[PDB]
């Protein structure tokens, strides 16, 4: 009903209107009775009554008086529930100066004042002389004047002259502040000054004079001279057994600050001199201070207890203050918990509910039902049926929980399945019985997990939990596309067995008239569950569009694969069971399904395999023998042998032929040749072993083995376990890093040593101890990205926009790791697509791209898209439905409401727990095509390259390209373009150890300056084995040779002057140090010329230091405008990168550093995406250098391949949106029309350039730049102060909010929450958009 | 039987909308002595809500009609 909290300075006006009495006894209680004492801190004249609807005296004790208050002893008639709003206040004599206002970071009364924090400190202590009012004398206001020398300013002056010292001194330089005045001679004095360290401490304190103004807050509440009294319910003093009383620490302190104030106004009747008044009057200052907050330059008091103290402000901060102590929890009513038990016949949809707890979860909707059904006429009576356990009460209860749903959730919440409503039956236990198949969204194992239940009680609720939060609705993954209810190691293990065909077994080449045959064979013992057949199969097809036709065939399959096709939907073929039925078979048959036929008959299919995966698991009795983890009978042979290798290479150490370093790599690598070869070979064995009989033969078939069925299937078990059950154990790790020597030969089935089983206890604990850390690293990852995208919620239905990032496959490597299909898929395009012909189209406009449009655009040589995503979006406060797409737990688009930016945090801090160049060769067949490469041919027939932003390209036979390889400078090409290349031949070839130059213009060339005695030296190697023009160190160079560089003079050969084209000076390059010159002087070769050769962290904190788009170690240096790049100074200490662009007139200069190695040389021309120095870069420079199309591509790229490598999968949807509010505010580069230097968001920056366009300026100059922020800076821009004051210091946003008069709105969804509103995502925009549309309208 | 809450869904296709034009039913049905125009299958009010938005019977203005004519 409210809206718009706002907060402000009080006024010792509106504190005496808050209190109903002011307190002046230090006192509680009487000793004898324990009644409230009058003008005490507890006062039931002040606040309210103790007893219901009673007084103290006892005149009145009815309802028929209530505003009646008794003269005697008695108070006013109240509900006794009024103590906890009944305030009071204390007249102070003396003002005291707030400590909020005072201590922070910055000076809330120093910059009001222009004076020193530590100045400020020496008045208030009654130590210096402040003037007031200076005027006419010889000192000026921010002069302070000490005992001797204020003496003597009576003596001179006389007139015009007046000081004060204390709180009331200060009081009196906040009277006449002059508001209205002093902005006026701030504005006409900021521009004079030209340096930094002055513009931002007058413009920190102009913007603090604003605030003062239009808020109404008037500087002279900054000190307070009445202070208000906490009720007295919020600090109780209670009895406990035995007649001790409990109080808090609030009403000592209250009471402290009484005996101090009654002390000093005492202290000024009695006509008492300045030395000793000044004294009571510095006490009081303490006293109120030390009320307030706590651990200041006032220590607390600290008398028989340990902990210092709990002042008042201690109550909201200091992780425990009762604002942060909410938002991490709060106790629930109708709730409970146990333990969890797997229940197989349980439908989906349902749980299983003890009785025992149904009966308490339910108690108030029985007592409901005896009433009316008529079973008892009292709900006193209706109570004490519950305790007897009368056998009527069963029938109610069953009739209560017959349509009401219960929610269940673990106690890890990382993600939004988390929390499932389902439908409660009654069970006979005290185990809470659970669906097998929501196990896995759950991550709940039956090992004594809990879980616990909570009881929707209004009817809003109970559709809540039936239309959202059903299990039932949840079927996908919200992060993914995939089905997240799918058959688990004990379903699918059930279904491998039924669908795996057998060479020859009983009942082989038989046919079948029709399924009901195939089960009535089997059941009958006279065919095995898979032998060979012919069934004749009656199927539908939904490929057409609305057409259901049937179809009739013969087919070639099992008998165990015609018994799966029994519960198969009609909509689906039969092809799909034609397989082995892994678990990745089958969780793509889940996909197909919910895409074909829906919800309704997927619900109902899912049900049927885990019913049949159960049922056809337990009639195969597999079990894991002894006998199961056959060892290969080569395996000594390889053991043996490597042993013996071993042998010859200690006999080399100890002859002095290697070292302690050449002999480790020898041995690790030896080590783990010969464990790769015996898990080759064990599996060889493992696979293969199973032999038959068919009219006399000897066949090998796929074994059929209880190890092999289980990792086959994909059920439990990898091929890293297995090979630790049969093969070798191998090489163990160390906590240090290292590897040792002696590697494991043993396995679990034959034994470990004594030696052997303590080197494995390193890498043992090393995985215990690192899951310590990875439920205390990723659950603080996951609260930074909801703190920051919380806001975000999808509120507009379309934006219309025609902005968006181009997708293209990953096509890094030999083949695409992640193609177009599910890039692409859910994302509505941008721009329409073209064929490579004219005036034909394949998306007609922005379309939803679904399953049906993936393999439209697979048959077609599109490989390009431009899709929407939300950082690039337009719509401001919000996100459009349009630029989000469809990957979610829903098949449609996403709905106006969805909170998509809490579903995207929790999409990426679940899986964070599983979280820790010579030559190039073209590998297929296709034409090379080559995109931002400059080349020059040669006479040869070869080609260099002289730039590096492009790549090198293969182009299939349709127009994709499939394979992209990177080429380094000067790297010589073997092929041409537009050929056919050869799959496995080199098309280019590099040199990594040497960088090579290159040459514009052929010429007799000569080293000028090369004396061979101090800039160069001539090399000679063993029998001539280096003939060439070898250069010199820096630091071998003579010390009046230092100055003179070696360089190289390019001359035509007819003697008239070359000079590059675009570029006015001459190709003169410097030679540096350590290079090799091939060419002689006076000869070179037409083209390509190498004259100077130049010579040469993973897991959760990569990707938490990857959102907070940190600086790394080794910033890489790129290049700023498109220009030839040179060299500088190099003996004086630094590096002068100097750069003339050729296109523009604009030189800019840079600096850089001497330790890191740069890898461009001179009179080479670098573009502006071009790379200099090797090294990380940080993601700020490529936004700025490049833009933020190039941003969400370089970090999108390297969250995934840290996701990617431990095998889970996040869509790039959920990057995108935490990338969107991190790219949301923006900084002006010019001032002139900004308060400040510093920028503001982008959506108060655009709304102000439409007005000062079409108004009365012309031109827009005030212009700004894009830049990044972590997920810790951006999460602080928070217009509001009630959800600020939760993840950041409390006692720091409520002294900024106080003094500007900040009226905070409720439209977020942190704020809704500790405030008790509806929150404006999911079904609550109904209740803030009817409040819209009812509040600024009619 | 007669309970789905994928067909009721996919009228409206909204997910959010549904669970308010449920609630202003399932208090008719419960509070005021309304008829359903569905029969009575055991069901509670809060489902017996959503089998007249999956059949079509009701929608935003019936709703709203059969309300305006009790008060
Ligand atoms: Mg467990
Ligand atoms: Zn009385
Ligand atoms: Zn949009």
């Amino acid at each position: 009903e409210f809206d718009a909290i706002r907060i402000g300075l009080a006024s010792p006006e509106m504190i005496r209107s808050w209190s109903f009495g002011e307190v002046k006894k230090p006192e509680t209680i009487n000793y004898r009775t324990f009644k409230p004492e009058r003008d005490g801190l507890f006062c039931a004249k002040i606040f309210g009554p103790v007893k219901d609807y009673e007084c103290l005296c006892g005149k009145y004790k009815r309802l028929k008086h209530r505003g009646v208050i008794c003269e005697k002893c008695g108070v006013e008639v109240a509900l006794a529930k009024v103590r906890r709003e009944r305030m009071g206040h204390i007249e102070l004599a003396s003002p005291v100066a707030h400590i909020w206002f005072l201590k922070s970071l910055p000076s809330r009364i120093g910059l009001l004042l222009d004076m020193t924090l530590r100045d400020i400190e020496r008045v208030l202590y009654f130590e210096s002389y402040v003037v007031i009012d200076p005027g006419m004398t010889t000192l000026e206001k921010g002069q302070l004047l000490n005992d001797e020398q204020y003496f003597e300013a009576l003596e001179e002056f006389g007139d015009d002259f007046d000081a004060r010292m204390g709180a009331e001194a200060v009081h009196e330089l906040l009277n006449a502040i002059d508001l209205e005045h002093e902005i006026g001679r701030l504005r006409e004095e900021i521009p004079q000054t030209n340096s930094e360290t002055k513009i931002k401490k007058l413009s920190k304190r102009l913007k603090l004079m604003e605030a003062f103004q239009g808020s109404g807050n008037k500087p002279e509440w900054m000190v307070l001279t009445v202070l208000p009294v906490l009720p007295p319910d919020l600090r109780p003093l209670v009895p406990l057994d035995g007649g001790r009383f409990a109080t808090s620490d609030l009403n000592d302190l209250y009471r402290r600050v009484i005996n101090r104030n009654n002390r000093l106004k005492r202290l000024l009747d009695l006509a008492a001199p300045d030395i000793i008044v000044r004294n009571e009057k510095r006490m009081l200052q303490e006293a109120v201070d030390a009320l307030l907050d706590n651990g200041r330059r006032g220590r607390a008091i600290t008398g028989s207890n340990k902990r210092p103290l709990k002042s008042l402000a201690d109550m909201i901060k200091g992780k425990q203050g009762r604002f942060r102590q909410n938002l991490l929890g709060k106790r629930v009513d109708y709730s409970g918990r146990s333990v969890i038990t797997v229940g197989p016949t349980l439908r989906l949809h349902q749980c299983g509910l003890p009785k025992k707890m149904a009966l308490e979860l339910f108690k108030p909707f029985i007592f409901g039902k005896l009433e009316g059904r008529g079973m008892a006429t009292t709900i006193k009576a209706a109570k004490k049926m519950v305790e007897r356990e009368l056998p009527e009460v069963w029938d109610v209860l069953a009739e209560v929980i017959r349509e009401h749903p219960v929610l269940l959730n673990r106690a890890p919440t990382l993600h939004r399945l988390g929390i499932q409503a389902f439908e409660p039956v009654l069970i006979e236990g005290k185990a809470i019985q659970l669906h097998p198949l929501v196990c896995a969204a759950y991550n709940a194992d039956f090992d004594g997990d809990q879980m616990a239940v909570h009881v929707p009680l209004t009817l809003e609720a109970q559709l809540e939990a039936r239309a959202l939060m059903m299990s039932t609705n949840n079927i996908l993954s919200p992060a993914n596309g995939e089905p997240i209810i799918v058959p688990s190691q004990d379903v699918v293990m059930g279904l491998y067995y039924m669908t795996r065909e057998a060479i020859n077994a009983k009942g082989e080449g038989m046919a079948f008239a029709d399924l009901q045959e195939v089960d009535r064979a089997y059941r009958s013992g006279q065919a095995s569950l898979h032998a060979r057949v012919k069934v004749r199969i009656n199927e539908k097809i939904k490929g057409e569009d609305g057409q259901l036709t049937a179809n009739t065939r013969i087919v070639d399959t099992t008998v165990g694969r015609a018994l799966l096709f029994q519960v198969v939907p009609a909509g689906l073929p039969f092809d799909v069971v034609n397989q082995s039925m892994k678990k990745k078979a089958i969780s793509k048959l889940i996909n197909h399904c919910y895409r074909v036929v829906g919800l309704k008959d997927t619900v109902i299919f899912a049900d049927q395999l885990m019913y049949t995966g159960f049922a056809y698991s337990t009639i195969s009795g597999v079990s894991i023998g002894v006998n199961d983890f056959v060892i290969p009978d080569e395996k000594a042979r390889i053991i043996n042998a490597a042993t013996d290798e071993v042998k010859e290479i200690e006999s080399q150490y100890a002859s002095g032929l290697v070292t302690q370093g050449e002999k480790y790599n020898k041995v690790i690598d030896l080590w783990s040749k010969a464990n790769d070869e015996v898990s080759k070979a064990m599996m060889a064995n493992l696979s293969k072993e199973k032999v038959v009989d068919r009219e006399g033969k000897e066949v090998d078939q796929e074994s059929f083995n209880s190890m092999y069925m289980m990792a086959d299937s994909g059920a439990r078990g990898s091929a890293a376990q297995i090979r630790q059950l049969a093969g070798m154990r191998g090489l163990m790790a160390k906590p240090d890093g290292s590897i040792i020597e002696t590697p494991i030969t043993a396995n679990f089935r034959e034994g470990l040593n004594v030696l052997q089983y303590f080197i494995s206890t390193h890498g043992a604990r090393k995985g215990l101890a690192d899951t310590a850390l990875k439920t205390a690293n990723s659950g603080y990852l996951t609260r930074r990205l909801v703190d920051v995208a919380q806001d975000l919620v999808v509120t507009e239905i379309d934006c219309g926009t025609e902005h968006g990032l181009l997708m293209s496959p990953h096509i890094e490597g030999g083949d695409v790791v992640e193609p177009l299909g599910e890039r692409v898929l859910g994302r509505v395009i941008a721009r329409d697509v073209f064929k490579p012909g004219s005036d034909e189209v394949i998306v007609p406009a922005g379309t939803l791209i679904d399953e049906k449009w993936v393999d439209f655009l697979e048959v077609m040589s599109v490989d390009e898209v431009v899709v929407r995503s939300p950082i690039t979006c337009e719509t401001r406060h919000g996100i459009c439905a349009m630029c989000y797409g469809r990957d979610l737990a829903r098949g449609h688009r996403v709905n106006i409401g969805e909170a998509v930016g809490v579903i995207a945090a929790q999409s990426i801090g679940e899986p964070g727990t599983q979280l820790t160049a010579d030559n190039v060769q073209v590998k297929n067949g296709g034409t090379i095509r080559l995109h931002n490469l400059k080349h020059v041919v040669r006479a040869d027939g070869a080609l260099v390259a002289v730039s590096r932003s492009g790549e090198l390209a293969v182009a299939d036979d349709f127009g994709r390209e499939r394979e992209r390889y990177k080429l380094p400078y000067g790297a010589v090409i073997s092929v041409k373009e537009g050929d056919k290349v050869d799959p496995g031949a080199i098309v280019a070839k590099w040199d990594p150890h040497t960088h090579p130059i290159v040459t514009e213009v052929d010429g007799t060339v000569a080293f000028v300056g090369m004396e061979e005695g101090i800039t160069v030296k001539r090399q000679t190697d063993e029998l001539t084995g280096l003939t060439n023009i070898e250069v010199m160190d820096p630091k071998d160079r003579p010390a009046a040779g230092k100055d003179i560089r070696p360089a190289v003079k390019l001359i035509d050969a007819a003697g008239k002057d070359l000079l590059l084209p675009g570029t006015d000076v001459p190709a003169q390059y410097f030679l540096p140090a350590n290079a090799l010159v091939n060419l002689t002087d006076g000869a070179k070769v037409s083209i390509g010329d190498v004259v100077a050769r130049i010579p040469q962290t993973g897991g959760l904190p990569r990707v938490a230091d990857l959102f907070e788009a940190r600086r790394p170690k080794e910033p890489s240096i790129l290049a700023e405008i498109s220009g030839t790049i040179s060299f500088g100074k190099e003996t004086k200490g630094k590096r002068r990168l100097v750069i003339t662009p050729n296109d523009g007139s604009d030189p800019y200069e840079e600096l850089i550093p001497k330790w890191r190695h740069l890898n461009v040389f001179e009179g080479e021309q670098v573009n502006r995406g071009e790379v200099i120095s090797d090294g990380p870069s940080n993601p700020h420079d490529i936004l700025r250098l490049l833009g933020v199309s190039s941003l969400a591509k370089y970090i999108v790229n390297e969250i995934q391949d840290v996701y990617r490598l431990q095998g889970v999968k996040i869509n790039d949807k959920h990057i995108e949106t935490i990338l969107r509010q991190m790219l949301r505010k923006v900084e002006v580069s010019e001032s002139g029309d900004s308060s400040f230097i510093k920028g503001d968001q982008v959506e108060l920056t655009q709304v102000l350039e439409e007005n000062e366009q079409l108004g009365t300026e012309d031109k827009f100059p005030a212009k700004y730049e894009r830049v990044l922020l972590g997920i810790t800076k951006a999460s602080l821009s928070t217009e509001s102060f009630i959800s600020a004051a939760s993840f950041q210091e409390t006692t720091r946003v409520l002294t900024e909010a106080a003094v500007t008069g900040k009226r905070d709105f409720l439209r977020g969804l942190k704020e809704n929450v500790v405030v008790g509103r509806l929150i404006p995502a999911g079904t609550g925009l109904a209740y803030h958009s009817e409040r819209k549309r009812q509040r600024d309208l009619g | 039987a007669r309970v789905t809450v994928e067909d009721c869904l996919d009228n409206v296709d909204n997910r959010f909308e549904l669970v308010m034009l449920a609630t202003k039913r399932a208090r008719q049905l419960a509070t005021g002595g309304k008829e359903p125009k569905v029969a009575w299958e055991n069901d509670k009010p809060t489902v017996v809500a959503l089998r007249e938005i999956a059949s079509g019977l009701v929608d935003e203005n019936v709703v709203q009609q059969e309300d305006i004519v009790e008060d």
